[PDB]
RNA sequence: GUCCAGCGUCGCUGGAC
């Protein structure tokens, strides 16, 4: 039973007995030095920099204040003047307590006697300070040493400080009627030239069995500083000349030889102590800690409400870093509990102080404003922003990506995980989880923004992280942050715009217009077209879903304008829509606002009716579809750990696509009744369900609002050439929340909102890439009518299905043009395998 | 509500006559400090944008 | 038993009747 207050000021003198952390390990001291001189007898406490030294030394100083031993006060080499010996500091101390207890004699026969043995004993250690503090010897001592004394008349001739000072402890002893006098000092954490002083003291002069020292620091500066010293005494000019190879690690073994035996020596090891760290003392949760430790979050507050350190941590780390009770919040707390524990309370103290007085929440921005203080050291060592005010959302982006190329790690980098072995770099880790989840907060559409430049710029690197000799890296990795220009951006689609020339940098090895999440449709007329297919012209495409079709154009001007059906741009236009509403006159801006101005150049690296009103139909849907967004999104909580797992679902899958459907373009797939037939309409088709597949998944394994998971148990796969692998998601899904009574917007609402899309909607379902599939038809119609439920709406009307599932009619939701579209290096020498 | 005039009557340059704005925030720097006597007891404050920053100190 | 689907450099795996 160890409470702790984090309303206190926490300070080292404060300390009182219950809140005192180390009840265990001063017992197990307190009653041991007792024992030692009953019967060097130097002690020695250890821990790590911000272990609570101090606050322990004192602890165990005045427990022994109340067979007998005096303590003196601690001493502090640190504090004390640059060229005082601590020999001098030692006796002005014990000269003031065997000078106050003489003073307490009641005897007027028992007071001068004494008192004048005591005199003689000062004078006579007063002019022995000649040795202590001198350059070099002087003829005019040689007398002084060669002198016969009447006092104890000394075995040893000469001077010698060591014996003069023993017989001092033991006038002292006398007078003070104790056994024994002990010597505490303190940490030199903070110097390495008081250390020297204490241990060369504590060698030659506190030998006698009258003193006992008690230590304290951690071996590490100790080992440091006494290594430096053993090699000034190697001469200097044997040191430049005979530097091989063979005789450096001669004498390296032979200094680390000279090493451990004199610290041995000093400290016996079966005297050392470690202090435990926050870890020991609490334990696992399964398993077993030998200590209980709980915390306050409110003045006055009762000990019954006291909780346990895990959760007063664990909460925080859910709560703050937005993150689902499970293994990844468990290595968080793990984590943070193995630091210094001056470091642990002013992360904890700083987090709730600020939360009392927040409600008089966004609690993210609570503990970002604490953390960030506390890891601001560590936060330098990665060259990370430093300006406060300037926490804008883009600043984020530039952080991440910095910090990846830094963890030398691009396939786990994303996902923000502290495995990284360098210590700094454990620390930001955490901190730029609190940046992410900070600035969502369930944000507009933002985390769509936010989950292509935070994370897709990361992993398009990649692709010339594959092919790529040092001094290039900082060539590449400083310009292509200009050119793609993350960390200054206007829109998400322009992002798209500059990733399309990235992308067509370097092709397949076969030169065919299938890529990563693009689609290349041709404007030059390609001559003798076999079969059906024809050039893809810009006017052939029907009202209401232009727009659709306006968005998903990027043209490159890399020598040819060639424009690039792109899902990137398409979702990166859900950013430019549902970033604010206030008035529906830029809702159709954004429609245009990147064609027939946008032009993309190639990248440096290279080496190489009225018509007026037709649009207004679809605009009250989009303004109702803001609707629903402005109503839900509120109130949604993204996370730091999606964001880097949507993109690594959404990059395999797209992947699996770019090497499947590549010997697979040939004709008599124009009207793509049945699979092994790759189209345009349904290459494009894969990447925008792709983009839907990956958000299903993971928004049910992590979020917020999901407390427990909705998804079958079983195999998680990707669609990739079919469809049925996304529609039995949606069935697993369907009855478990009908079963629970939860609804589909509340329980996972970041698909539903994506969902009711009116821009992908003409694209869920292209005419002629649908597959007609006898057998498969099932799947469709299940796979559609589901979706019927989702979207309340159900505007198909059931008379769009048949002209695409028999094999004039007029549409409006779906695009009858992309089919008969043509691709680069789409040679048609063979047909449709027999089946 | 911070009213804030512009034609002072003598017209100072950039009409700034005490507690600007940060008038919030130094009530909850001196509330601090009167709580705190009720043991290191420094405070600090941070060089924003460059700032000057020695007008408020004083 | 045959089919659909999925992963690997054909091999391997998943689902249904
Ligand atoms: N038992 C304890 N209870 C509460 N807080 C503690 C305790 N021990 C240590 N601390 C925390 O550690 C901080 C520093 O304590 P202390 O000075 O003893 O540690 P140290 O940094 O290892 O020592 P030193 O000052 O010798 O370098 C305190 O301000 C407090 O926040």
């Amino acid at each position: 039973k160890i409470i702790i207050n984090l309303f206190a000021p926490n300070l080292p003198g404060s300390t009182k007995e219950d809140d005192l952390i180390q009840k265990s390990l001063r017992d197990q001291l307190v009653e041991s030095i007792r024992n030692s001189i009953a019967y060097r007898n130097v002690f020695f406490v250890d821990g790590t920099r911000g272990a609570g030294k101090t606050t322990f030394i004192n602890s165990v100083v005045k427990s022994l204040n109340s067979v007998n031993i005096k303590c003196l006060p601690t001493i502090d080499p640190t504090k004390l003047p640059r060229h005082e010996p601590i020999l001098v500091t030692v006796t002005a101390r014990l000269n003031k307590m065997v000078s106050d207890k003489l003073k307490g004699y009641w005897a007027s026969n028992d007071y001068r006697k004494q008192k004048e043995q005591w005199q003689n004993h000062l004078a006579q250690l007063q002019r022995g300070l000649h040795l202590l503090t001198d350059k070099e010897y002087k003829p005019e001592y040689f007398s002084d040493a060669l002198k016969l004394d009447a006092q104890l008349d000394y075995s040893i001739g000469g001077q010698d400080l060591s014996e003069i000072f023993e017989e001092l402890v033991k006038r002292a002893c006398e007078i003070l009627d104790c056994k024994a006098i002990l010597i505490t000092f303190d940490d030199i954490d903070t110097q390495f030239d008081a250390g020297w002083d204490v241990l060369e003291s504590i060698r030659k002069f506190f030998n006698s069995r009258k003193l006992v020292v008690v230590a304290t620091g951690d071996l590490r500066l100790y080992s440091q500083l006494i290594r430096g010293k053993q090699y000034e005494n190697y001469s200097k000019t044997l040191l430049e000349q005979e530097k091989e190879s063979v005789r450096l690690a001669e004498r390296g073994y032979m200094v680390e030889h000279l090493e451990q035996q004199y610290l041995l020596k000093l400290f016996p090891v079966q005297k050392r102590i470690q202090l435990k760290t926050m870890l020991q003392l609490v334990g696992e949760k399964g398993k077993a800690g030998k200590e209980e430790i709980k915390v306050k979050t409110e003045p006055g507050m009762q000990d019954i409400d006291a909780i346990d350190v895990r959760q007063a941590i664990g909460d925080a780390v859910r709560e703050g870093l937005n993150l689902r009770e499970g293994s990844d919040a468990d290595m968080y707390v793990n984590e943070l509990l193995k630091q210094p524990v001056r470091l642990l309370m002013q992360v904890l103290q700083d987090f709730y102080t600020k939360k009392y007085h927040a409600t008089s929440l966004s609690v993210p921005n609570l503990l970002r404003n604490a953390l960030y203080g506390s890891m601001l050291s560590s936060i330098y060592r990665a060259g990370l922003n430093y300006e406060q005010h300037r926490f804008g959302m883009d600043s984020l982006c530039k952080d991440i990506f910095t910090y990846v190329k830094q963890d030398r790690d691009f396939n786990t980098g994303f996902y923000l995980r502290p495995q990284s072995e360098s210590e700094a770099l454990r620390n930001c880790s955490i901190y730029l989880a609190s940046q992410v989840s900070e600035n969502c907060q369930g944000s507009l559409s933002k985390f769509l923004q936010m989950l292509l430049v935070g994370c897709g710029s990361v992993s398009i690197f990649n692709q010339f992280v594959t092919e790529l000799d040092r001094e290039k890296f900082e060539q590449l990795i400083s310009e292509y942050v200009a050119y793609m220009s993350v960390g200054r951006i206007e829109s998400a689609s322009h992002w798209a715009n500059r990733c399309c020339a990235v992308v067509a940098n370097s092709p397949n090895d076969e030169k065919i217009g299938v890529f990563l999440g693009m689609v290349q449709l041709n404007r030059k007329s390609r001559q003798h077209m076999p079969g059906g297919y024809k050039k893809f012209n810009i006017d052939t495409e029907n009202g209401l879903a232009k727009a659709a079709m306006a968005s998903s154009l990027s043209t490159v001007a890399s020598n040819n304008l060639m424009d690039f059906c792109s899902v990137f741009n398409l979702i990166g236009a859900i950013a430019d829509i549902s970033a604010c509403r206030c008035e529906r006159s830029a809702i159709t801006n954004a429609f245009n606002k990147v064609i027939a101005q946008t032009t993309c150049i190639v990248p440096p690296w290279s080496e190489a009716q009225d018509d007026a009103t037709e649009f207004s139909d679809a605009i009250t849907k989009v303004e109702q579809w803001l609707k629903n967004v402005n109503e839900i999104e509120i109130g949604i909580r993204p996370s730091a750990l999606l964001i880097g797992k949507v993109w690594s679902r959404f990059y395999f899958n797209l992947n699996n696509v770019a090497d499947q459907h590549k010997t697979r373009l040939y004709r008599n797939a124009e009207h793509g009744r049945m699979a092994s037939q790759s189209n345009a309409a349904k290459i494009m088709r894969f990447n925008v369900l792709a983009f839907l597949h990956a958000v299903l998944v993971e928004e049910s394994l992590y979020h917020s609002v999901s407390d427990r998971e909705y998804i079958g148990e079983g195999l998680r796969l990707n669609p990739v050439t079919s469809v049925d692998e996304f529609e039995k998601k949606i069935k697993i899904i369907g009855e478990k929340l009908k079963a629970d009574n939860k609804t589909w917007k509340n329980t996972h609402p970041l698909f539903f909102l994506l969902i009711s899309c009116p821009i992908l909607h003409p694209f869920i379902f292209p005419v002629g890439g649908i597959n007609c599939s006898v057998k498969a038809l099932n799947k469709e119609t299940s796979f559609n009518k589901l979706i019927d439920e989702i979207v309340g709406d159900k505007l198909l009307s059931d008379e769009e299905w048949d002209y695409l599932t028999k094999n004039q009619q007029i549409f409006q939701n779906t695009i009858t043009s992309l089919n008969s579209s043509t691709i680069v290096g789409a040679s048609y020498d063979k047909d449709t395998p027999a089946r | 509500k911070i009213i804030i005039n512009l034609f002072a009557p003598n017209l100072p340059g950039s009409t700034k006559e005490d507690d600007l704005i940060q008038k919030s925030l130094r009530d909850q720097l001196v509330e601090s400090i009167r709580n705190s006597i009720a043991g290191r007891n420094v405070f600090f404050v941070d060089g924003t944008r460059g700032a000057g920053k020695t007008t408020f100190i004083n």
